[PDB]
């Protein structure tokens, strides 16, 4: 079954949704921010839950080793970044770290090029679960790298200019059709990463 | 902002001889402007002091730093305290041939509230 | 103590609330975080003030047996002679705790201070001594201004953060907590009138059912 609420109003305090609460065991809430700033699909990570996130791992070893831990990391990421939110905003950014500044700029990315997703074109109408595996490996994987080099000793602020199109490669790694195929896409991954990977290592000097 | 380079001076010509001797001055030929108002005793009015200062203030954004005598000042004081703004660093720099007082400094003057 | 609602937005006012404590309580601390360099400044500022209005004096005495050594007038050539520029000053930036402060750094070029003004046979050397004194002078004298300038932003800034302070602490908390009571009483007030429909309903059963009951006894 995969039923479906309305919220009058509340979208917590109505009494179908408290009780749906209680039986249900998957939960996509809907926030209205998200779709005031039309941000589709619209479902708040905040207020949500997955209770069948345990049982898959079984799948997921046998087929995606990593799956799990890129999760979890990309969870704690977002989190941090709506953590961060109430102070840069009653505050203003002006006191933020190197290694700080790298979350929020992150977490705004993974926010507008994965999260974001539009059913009435060609290339994104069905993500398969690989290329979904791949974009989510080489966000984190550019997160962690932009940290090391921060962690190494550099200013952000000019090794985003250094960085560049690194940047928006992946950006615009959600347009890979999976009409192109299985092989033909995980290829175009794989050398994505590495030239991230080497361009990470050249910006340093 | 950078501009903010030259060093201003409205003073004696005991203390401006020795300033330009130190280096800090030039000829602006540009404008055959000096970096500073020489003074004479007793010779100089009180309206030369206010329209330089004006001049070197909110007219030239090349001074960074403005050099005055506690004297000369005293013929632009309300002017000087009227005015405060961070841009120019006014000071009241110590006059030759009169014992300087450090409290008579415009600035100075809101250090003497709230300790 | 707004325009008053009276839905079930009572949620919001009290996330609003806890942003504004929030806000409040980081404020607070932060005005004396710079409030302590503050205190510092004003004494850096203060005491070395009266210092160097002495040295200067006494740089300016240095200078003054030395311009008569030579038994001539100095200050005619050198108004005209100074044409290059050595003790000029450049912004240096330092967020202290998260504000721009341009600072003065004493940009000294000792290669040239003034060409062709020595070496005339009389007091080119005398001229020599007493000038080193001024150039130290100078870079001593960057250093105060360098500190009034901190001075006068840190003064602003503080003014602006403890005013908004104040200003949220006594005409916001005390709106939006009046509010809230508001709501609250309202929310009440609806639940009565509710439980009174209810009771009626009640009552009038009861009755219907007594009656028809009682009448087929028999």
């Amino acid at each position: 079954i995969v039923a479906a609420v309305s919220p009058a109003g509340g979208d917590f305090s109505d009494p179908v949704t408290t009780a749906t609460l209680g039986i249900t065991q998957v939960f996509w809430g809907l926030d209205k921010k998200l779709a005031q700033r039309k941000h589709f699909p619209s479902i708040n990570t905040s207020v949500s839950y997955s209770k069948y996130t345990n049982v898959l791992n079984k799948f997921y070893d046998s087929n995606y080793p990593e799956f799990p831990v890129l999760r979890d990391r990309m969870k704690e990421i977002l989190s941090n970044a709506e953590e961060l939110e109430q102070v840069v905003q009653l505050v203003g950014k002006s006191a933020l770290s190197d290694s700080d500044k790298i979350t929020l700029d992150v977490a705004t990315l993974i926010k507008e090029d994965f999260l974001q997703q539009n059913g009435y074109s060609t290339y994104d109408a069905f993500c398969p679960i690989w290329k979904t595996f791949d974009m989510m490996r080489a966000f984190i994987s550019y997160h962690d790298e932009a940290q090391k080099a921060v962690a190494n000793g550099a200013n952000w602020s000019k090794l985003a200019d250094s960085t560049g199109d690194v940047k928006h490669a992946v950006s615009s790694s959600k347009f890979f059709e999976p009409s192109r195929g299985e092989k033909e896409v995980h290829g175009e991954f794989e050398k994505l990463l590495s030239t991230m990977q080497e361009r990470f290592a050249e910006s340093t000097d | 902002a950078e501009k903010r380079t030259l060093i201003a001076v409205i003073a004696d010509e005991d203390t401006t001889t020795g300033l330009l001797l130190a280096g800090i001055g030039q000829i602006t030929p540009e404008t055959q402007e000096k970096n500073f108002f020489v003074y004479q005793e007793g010779k100089t009015t009180k309206e030369e002091i206010t329209d330089k200062f004006n001049h070197f203030t909110e007219e030239r954004d090349d001074i960074a730093i403005l050099l005055i005598n506690q004297h000369i000042a005293e013929n632009i004081r309300a002017r000087v305290d009227s005015f405060t703004n961070a841009f120019p660093a006014i000071l009241e720099i110590p006059s030759k041939d009169h014992p300087y007082d450090p409290e008579k400094d415009s600035v100075l003057k809101r250090v003497r509230k709230l300790f | 103590e707004q325009v008053f609602p009276t839905r079930m937005t009572l949620g919001l006012m009290k996330t609003k609330l806890k942003g504004a404590n929030q806000g409040y309580s980081l404020l607070k601390r932060k005005s004396e975080a710079l409030t302590k360099r503050f205190r510092d400044i004003t004494k850096r500022i203060d005491d070395a003030k009266q210092k160097m209005g002495r040295v200067m004096q006494t740089a300016a005495f240095s200078l003054a047996e030395v311009s008569y050594a030579t038994g001539e007038n100095i200050g005619y050539q050198v108004q005209e002679s100074v044409s290059t520029a050595r003790f000029k000053v450049r912004a240096r930036q330092e967020n202290v705790s998260g504000v721009y402060l341009s600072q003065f750094e004493s940009y000294i070029d000792p290669e040239i201070n003034d060409f062709r003004l020595t070496g005339l046979g009389r007091g080119g050397q005398q001229v020599q001594r007493a000038k080193e004194i001024y150039s130290r002078a100078v870079e001593t004298l960057v250093e105060l201004a360098s500190l009034q300038t901190a001075f006068i932003i840190l003064d602003e800034v503080i003014k602006v953060t403890n005013r908004r302070v104040n200003a949220i602490e006594h005409v916001i908390i005390p709106r939006t907590e009046n509010t809230i009571a508001y709501i609250n009483s309202e929310l009440d007030e609806l639940d009565r009138e509710e439980f009174y429909r209810l009771k009626k309903v009640q009552e009038k059963k009861q009755n219907e059912t007594a009656k028809l009951d009682a009448e087929m006894k028999l």
